[PDB]
């Protein structure tokens, strides 16, 4: 003790600096995010930046599938990001194998999170500044949007976004909200979904992207697959002929 | 500040510069809650003229929301709360 | 302290409505606004 | 001015800001009158100072033909009763008589701060200055075809009371550019520098991230360096691959 | 100071802690390594400096292997080095073992940088102060992957670390996109032989001895060798033409 | 000019207003005026507005002083600005 | 290699007082306000659910938990410290009282259990207190209904009616007025809506508010109506459209 | 008929694409002016006049241009009377020219409105 | 048809096409019938979806009822659908039983009857152990006796309620009977009584957060006071505050009400 600067505890003001500053970068792989649910689906529509071109694409990702139709998206530094999937992969096939039922989103949430909270009471163990979105189209309760981050917390949302840019897509969702008053787009066929989220993505960063520069994972019933190139160039195509 | 005590100072603002039929007070009055009259000022003042920039002769309820974000928009951070996280 | 505070409180909702002379009326006015304030925070 | 503002697209979004608060209300009153809100009165720009910033400042004068008025703040502080009250006072004075024409005060954060420890050092010297400022605001001075424009470097010492309209109203932030902005900032920083006929914008763009306009400008120059010593005028797409990925990796 | 410069059991408002920043910087203070992805195969170079007369040419090499198809090369601190492809070595046996099966590259890639991020979120547990380039040739295809002291690792078409990191990449990129790729594996050794002789120029006050490497499908079949003999001097010698620093 | 003060007006009414109007009355009672007012917040609000409607209203001069330009440097000036003002 | 270090976390100072424990007091401020009152004739726990983005929602957020069928349990503090307690204390009741018994726990007993838990993490380092203060609420049928408040040291008391979370003195004041005596269930509730309607402001809605009671277990809250062959739950969440009639009969 | 309600439709979106939201001309307003011009020759003032408001809804190329197109289209309208000059109040309560400042220094917004003044008055 | 919706529907404009008792066929078989989820509510049926629509209903027919001179028949009913309630969900009961004699009151009734079935609500309350609501219903009572001049059986029963309220529930109540206790003096012509009752309910009202009405109602007194003890310049200044705040109040302050204001506002100028 009589240490707060070398090791982790309760700050007197009451805001623990260790959190706080996990909570700021994450941001260091020039990174926005947001997932949204249709009726049927989840869609992730995620931000790429390619700073070398002694660099392949199609290696860098920040969806990393957990089981067959789970997803979930890290918002964080890769290092990080990727220590935490191994872990997550391998608890949600743990859990599978046991209780002979596929990990639902919050259950992997609320398991990450908690140790998470274990290594923040740890004074030789760091923790995590990973956020974690975890995103799948259960048929238990439907399609599920429910994010962590690092301090232990988690809870459930209508769709979500991360990034510095966070306000101006939390905005942009609120207006279409409170106009239908629905938590959701209900929108049949997940084509329609993604590419109005591509829309309200290209308004709020401002800025068209390529297909190189957007990768989108969709999340379907029993399944769930990432989006190739090829197909991500469709979506961006079908919108210039609206107006 | 309490309800009745906010309902004024948004009133008292708008008088000066044009007002819609459109407008509706009572969403004004949940959208601040307790927030001195210095910054309620701020807001009000602001959203009046964001609208003239926008070619609008009357304030409407989505120029005044837009102003709110804009002012209370500091949070370069992911994630806001360690009161309870 | 308190005690000061409450008589010329009292004085002043006289004062206010022309009249040099108080009475228990405007003295357990007075107390009630006194009070309030110890059973802030 | 010493630059145009196409002397520094790829800043945009803030060109776009500053140009909609500053220009126009001299233009029209008319539009701001009719509705019945008063004009804008302030614009503070924070950022670090010349990646872009100083930069906006004498673009946005220029076009106006506003004159610049430079206040350093230490010439506001001189050691004789009744100079330091005086010279804030006379400047904004003749930027009526005179107006059009920005105050640009630099670091107003010597010149109205609020402390952070209490003392009067010679920061009674802080109030002084601060609350000159305030009293031709909050009185019947009459600034709106005046205009006033403070930097400081990071906001932590404005009190409420600046940030409240009719002092401030207009609070510009400086953010890196787009991927479109990065585009558009090293077409005219090469357009100026001479060149090989064939040459790729495009793909410097990519490979950069977390720069700004002053690091852009650097990149330019940086390429130009390398043609000195090459025994040329002219920059090549070869030069600037170098360029730009050298100025990547002495920083994040 | 901010008591990070000497803790892994706290976080920074860098992202990073200072140690892992003082990591980085040893990888810079060794000697040139570069990884050139071909069609047909991946290519190995490094320097390896000459300073006295006593040295012997390929024992003192800094390129190792794992299994007999992973080619392994790094630059920065020795005893950090060693360890490291030595705990990749054991991993790799248990993979070998247990599935049946040689390793996959990206799989290899895991194993090291479960080990590798381990020790950033441990204060007791030192970081690593080399880059290790590594790749080869798998039933998925050619891979060339690239791993760093955080634990950061993707996928490359070409790589570099070292002293001459920076001179490297900037012909290593020009030359990769004026060719597909850097055509097939005997061009490669040429080209790559060419670039330690320009990284040189950041190095030239102590000699060097150039030592190559492949595992290449078409051209060494599915197995590491050493690039050497008639090959290796025909490449000094082709370089030698062009640049004549 | 400003509205929703409604506490700080019925304060400053009492206090500034009062006492000028009303001197005798205090007297007679036999219990002492207000004197001095301290108004404590930041300024510009909407403060310095009530300040200046009364000076007008009850048809007193308004006074404005710089608190802080005597802080003059010396012995001359600032000491003497204050006997005059 | 790691895992030599149980140099403690808490100290004692000058003063004798515990480091930790003083900061874990101000959390406990920092939170929401929960209440609870025993009528005698039942238990209603009641809190504030709020949530850190608009796009979030509280609908689907928790903050009382079921500790075992016929006990739930609300807190004030930190978030995360809270889910990893009720975790714990949920696998001691299972383990230790349905394994070795197979009636569910008496309710200070399960409270000492939570107690041991948080005082353990308070001696030993490499771990540190939970910041959180718990009002657990139960019924066991040889005590009746009881209440019990654990404080962040791992300290308890029996408490008839308390409150904590913001305006935690003043919230209790109000309840030792309102409420004296014994008063029903029903009209404990009308009551608890009330001093939870004074603590907060700019949120009303049965969407934000929580209230439960442990006052009746019926078959259909045993899940069958068949012939009992254990008790099944005491606690009972009353609904969001339950919670709104109650608001407009005050 | 068909030939040309397609004509006014795939035009329109060519001509917003070539004006963009970059600039005056790049629009032949001509192609604006001739397109109107076509839709009222081509139907009923009903339709027409449906029609020219849901094209407005959009970015409508200026506001001065737009309220040149709504200002011939009213004539025709006066000009047609019975029961067509109560089709006019339709079209001008629609419109946000006359009753919102987009750019209000014109002469001809003003006067849309003196005419419903009239059929008011009437 | 034979749907809740259809019959709530087709009753409602039943009324006006044709009459009230056409209607009101249609509103009786709606709570004789349709079958909804849970327990009962009329007995032969089960309600509770149903049920909540039967209270929008219940009012409708309630203000036709007072014109009807079916004014007897709603004091029968109101006390009689308690116990409908009753069996289902308690949370029901209690919403249903306040919102009624608020209904009953909300248009123009006969005395007699009103007092009959506030009485009679305090006895079901008293079944249980309920007292928040109980302490409530004694309030409508109060102002009731006084308008119809039973002024000592107002008195009696006021001064038991403010016991109860200085040592137990409903710290809001308050304010509202020291107002009440007022006009039962100022109208015994008792000028000192009602002159102390009332700062007494501006002591209180401005300890709590009380509605916008309740305090002008109490400037509305203030007035009063100062006309009859004189000084009527003090008196406009009142009642101009008291009309400020039933103008923002638009018509959720009475015609009637908003009119005796406007007439004082102008009277106390004509007078000074």
């Amino acid at each position: 003790a009589g240490y707060d600067r070398h090791i982790t505890i309760f700050s007197p003001e009451g805001r623990l600096y260790q959190v706080e500053y996990a909570f700021k970068a994450t941001n260091q792989t020039n990174i926005n995010s947001l997932a949204v649910r249709g009726k049927d689906c989840t869609v992730v529509i995620s931000q790429k930046k390619v700073p070398d071109k002694l660099l392949d694409p199609t290696t860098v990702s920040y969806i990393f599938c957990i089981s067959r139709t789970i997803g979930m998206v890290v918002n964080g530094p890769i290092p990080d990001a990727r220590n935490a999937a191994l872990r997550a992969k391998a608890e949600a096939a743990e859990f599978r194998y046991k209780y002979g039922y596929d990990m639902p989103c919050d259950v992997l949430a609320k398991r990450m999170a908690n140790l998470s909270q274990i290594y923040t009471q740890r004074a030789y163990m760091r923790p995590l500044g990973v956020i974690l979105t975890f995103v799948s189209v259960d048929e238990e309760l439907g399609p599920s949007i429910y994010k962590t981050d690092p301090a232990g917390y988690y809870v459930g949302y209508k769709a979500t976004a991360t990034g510095p840019k966070q306000q101006e897509i939390t905005t942009n969702l609120e207006n279409h909200f409170k106009k239908s008053k629905i938590d959701h787009i209900n929108e049949e066929s997940w084509e329609k979904v993604v590419e109005f989220a591509i829309t309200h993505m290209i308004d709020a960063l401002g800025t068209e992207f390529s297909k190189n520069d957007l990768e989108v994972g969709v999340a379907t019933k029993d399944k769930f697959f990432t989006l190739s190139a090829e197909n991500i160039e469709e979506r961006l195509v079908a919108i210039a002929e609206q107006d | 500040r309490d309800r009745r005590e906010r309902r004024l100072i948004f009133g008292t603002i708008a008088s000066k510069m044009s007002l819609a039929p459109e407008a509706d007070l009572d969403s004004l009055i949940i959208r601040n809650d307790s927030l001195s009259g210095a910054v309620i000022a701020a807001i009000m003042q602001e959203a009046g003229l964001r609208a003239v920039r926008k070619n609008r002769y009357v304030i409407l309820q989505s120029d005044l929301e837009e102003a709110y974000a804009t002012q209370v928009k500091t949070d370069n951070t992911v994630d806001k709360f360690d009161f309870y996280k | 302290a308190d005690v000061k505070g409450v008589c010329t409180e009292a004085g002043m909702y006289a004062l206010r409505e022309r009249r040099i002379h108080v009475t228990q009326e405007d003295f357990e006015l007075a107390v009630g606004k006194v009070m309030n304030k110890n059973q802030e925070t | 001015g010493e630059i145009t503002f196409d002397g520094i697209g790829g800043l945009t979004e803030q060109i776009r800001e500053l140009r909609e608060v500053i220009e126009l209300p001299l233009k029209n009153p008319e539009i701001f009158q009719r509705v019945g809100i008063k004009p804008p009165k302030g614009v503070l720009l924070y950022g670090p100072p010349g990646t872009g910033k100083t930069l906006l400042a004498k673009a946005v004068a220029a076009t106006i033909g506003a004159n610049f008025i430079f206040s350093p703040a230490s010439g506001i502080v001189d050691k004789y009763i009744g100079e330091s009250a005086r010279i804030i006072r006379e400047m904004f004075a003749y930027a009526k008589e005179h107006e059009p024409c920005i105050i640009f005060m630099d670091e107003v954060d010597a010149i109205g701060g609020r402390r952070f420890s209490e003392g009067t050092s010679a920061d009674r010297e802080i109030q002084r200055t601060l609350m000159e400022l305030l009293t031709q605001m909050d009185g019947f001075d009459n600034l709106g075809q005046t205009k006033i424009i403070m930097a400081t470097n990071r906001p932590d010492t404005l009190d409420p009371a600046l940030l409240r309209p009719g002092r401030l109203d207009r609070k510009v932030e400086i953010p890196l550019p787009n991927e479109a902005g990065r585009l558009e900032i090293f077409k005219i920083h090469t357009a100026k520098v001479k060149k090989t006929g064939e040459f790729d914008f495009e793909a410097a763009v990519k490979m950069s991230d977390g720069f700004n306009g002053a690091d852009i400008r650097n990149c330019a120059t940086e390429a130009g360096f390398f043609a000195i010593r090459d025994d040329r005028d002219h920059i090549n797409p070869d030069d600037l691959m170098k360029a730009v990925r050298k100025v990547a990796e002495v920083k994040k | 100071g901010t008591g990070y410069d000497l803790s892994n059991s706290v976080f920074s408002p860098d992202g990073r802690n200072f140690q892992v920043e003082y990591a980085v910087k040893a990888v810079e203070n060794g000697t040139t390594s570069i990884g050139i992805k071909c069609n047909d195969g991946v290519v190995f170079a490094v320097e390896k400096l000459i300073t006295s007369k006593l040295l012997v040419p390929q024992k003192n090499v800094k390129i190792q292997v794992v299994d007999r198809h992973i080619g392994c090369v790094y630059s920065g601190l020795i005893p950090d080095g060693r360890h490291l492809v030595n705990r990749g070595r054991e991993e790799a046996a248990s993979f070998k073992k247990l599935y049946k099966t040689p390793i996959p590259i990206p799989a290899f890639a895991d194993r090291l940088g479960q080990y590798v991020q381990a020790h950033t979120l441990y204060n007791s547990v030192r970081p690593f102060g080399v880059s290790t380039i590594f790749g080869g040739v798998d039933k998925n295809g050619a891979h060339l992957y690239m791993l760093e002291p955080s634990g950061s690792y993707w996928g490359y078409k070409g790589a570099a670390t070292g002293k001459g990191r920076q001179s490297a990449k900037a012909e290593l990129e020009k030359l990769v996109d004026h060719h597909p790729e850097g055509l097939s594996a005997r061009e490669a050794v040429k080209q790559a032989a060419k670039i330690i002789y320009l990284a040189h120029e950041d190095n030239k006050e102590k000699d060097f001895e150039l030592e190559i490497s492949w595992c290449s499908l078409s051209e060494t079949n599915g197995l590491h060798k050493f690039v050497k003999g008639d090959l290796l001097q025909e490449a000094i010698d082709f370089a030698q033409k062009e640049i004549n620093g | 000019d400003v509205g929703g003060l409604d506490m700080q007006k019925q304060e400053i009414r009492e206090a500034v207003e009062l006492p000028l109007v009303q001197a005798d009355l205090y007297e007679q009672i036999g219990i002492d005026p207000p004197r001095g007012v301290l108004l404590y917040g930041p300024p510009g609000t909407g403060k310095t507005m009530l300040v200046k409607a009364v000076a007008n209203s009850t048809k007193a001069a308004f006074i404005r002083v710089n608190g802080s330009e005597f802080v003059h440097k010396y012995l001359g000036e600032g000491p003497r600005m204050v006997r005059d003002v | 290699m790691t895992d030599r270090y149980s140099f403690s976390l808490t100290t004692f100072s000058p003063s004798g007082k515990l480091g930790q424990i003083d900061y874990a007091l101000t959390a406990v401020k920092q939170g929401v306000t929960s209440l609870g009152i025993k009528a005698t004739n039942g238990v209603v726990i009641a809190t504030e659910k709020k949530s850190s983005s608009p796009l979030a929602m509280s609908e689907t957020l928790s903050k009382v938990s079921l500790l075992t069928p016929d006990i739930g349990a609300v807190y004030s503090g930190m978030g995360p410290d809270y889910r990893v307690l009720v975790d714990k204390s949920r696998k001691v009741a299972h383990t230790s009282y349905k394994r070795i018994y197979g009636e569910y726990p008496p309710t200070k007993l399960l409270v000492s259990e939570v107690a041991k838990i948080m005082q353990e993490a308070t001696q030993s380092g490499g771990v540190r207190p939970f910041g959180v203060s718990l009002l657990i609420a139960g019924h066991d049928e040889f005590n009746g209904f009881s209440l019990y408040q654990v404080d962040p040291s791992g300290s308890y008391f029996p408490w008839k009616a308390t409150a904590i979370g913001k305006g935690s003195v003043a919230a209790k004041t109000f309840l030792e007025k309102r409420w004296n005596d014994e008063l029903e269930l029903e009209d404990a509730i009308h009551i608890a809506l009330l001093t939870l309607k004074e603590s907060v402001e700019g949120e009303f809605n049965g969407d934000t508010i929580e209230l439960a009671i442990i006052g009746d277990e019926n078959p259909d809250l045993l899940g069958y109506t068949g012939i009992p062959t254990d008790k099944g739950p005491r606690f009972r969440k009353l609904t969001s459209q339950e919670i709104n009639d109650r608001l407009e009969a005050l | 008929a068909q030939n040309d309600c397609n004509s006014a439709l795939d035009q329109l979106l060519v001509l917003e694409k070539k004006t963009r939201q970059a600039s005056d001309l790049a629009s032949s307003k001509e192609v604006l002016a001739k397109i109107v011009d076509l839709l009222a020759s081509r139907n009923k003032w009903d339709d027409l006049n449906e029609q020219l408001t849901l094209l407005s809804k959009k970015h409508g190329q200026l506001k001065l241009s737009i309220q040149y197109m709504i200002q011939k289209v009213m004539e025709y309208l006066k000009s047609s009377k019975s029961l067509d000059l109560n089709t006019r109040i339709s079209v001008i309560e629609t419109i946000r020219v006359v009753t919102e400042n987009k750019i209000f220094v014109e002469v001809e917004r003003a006067r849309v409105t003196k005419d419903l003044v009239e059929i008011k008055k009437e | 048809m034979s749907l809740p919706g259809s019959k709530l529907e087709e009753a409602r404009r039943l009324v006006n096409e044709k009459q009230y008792n056409e209607a009101e066929q249609v509103y009786l078989s709606l709570l004789d019938k349709d079958s909804s989820q849970s327990s009962a509510a009329a007995g032969a049926s089960v309600d509770d979806k149903r049920r909540n629509e039967q209270e929008t209903s219940i009012l409708e027919l309630g203000q036709l009822y007072v014109t009807m001179g079916a004014k007897d028949k709603l004091r029968e009913f109101i006390p009689h659908s308690t116990e409908y309630m009753m069996q289902f969900a308690k949370s029901k009961t209690v919403k249903v039983l306040k919102t009624l004699i608020e209904k009953f009151e909300q248009v123009p009734d006969s005395l007699d009857d009103q007092i009959f079935v506030c009485e009679k609500s305090i006895e079901f309350a008293k079944r249980e152990k309920r007292v928040f609501l109980k302490h409530s219903l004694s309030i409508k009572l109060a102002t009731l006796h006084y308008q119809k001049k039973q002024y000592k059986d107002s008195l009696a029963l006021i001064n038991d309620l403010l016991r109860e309220f200085k040592k137990l529930d409903d710290k809001p109540s308050l304010v509202d009977v020291h107002l009440l206790e007022s006009k039962v003096y100022h109208k015994l012509r008792n000028l000192a009584k009602s002159k102390a009752s009332l700062t007494a309910a501006r002591t209180a009202a401005n300890s709590i957060y009380c509605p916008t009405q309740t305090v002008a109602e109490l400037d509305l007194m203030s007035g009063i006071l100062h006309c009859e003890d004189k000084d009527y310049k003090t008196a406009f200044s009142y009642f101009f505050e008291s009309f400020e705040s039933y103008h923002n109040l638009t018509t959720h302050n009475s015609y009637e009400k908003a009119c005796q204001v406007l007439k004082y506002m102008l009277l106390s100028k004509i007078m000074l």
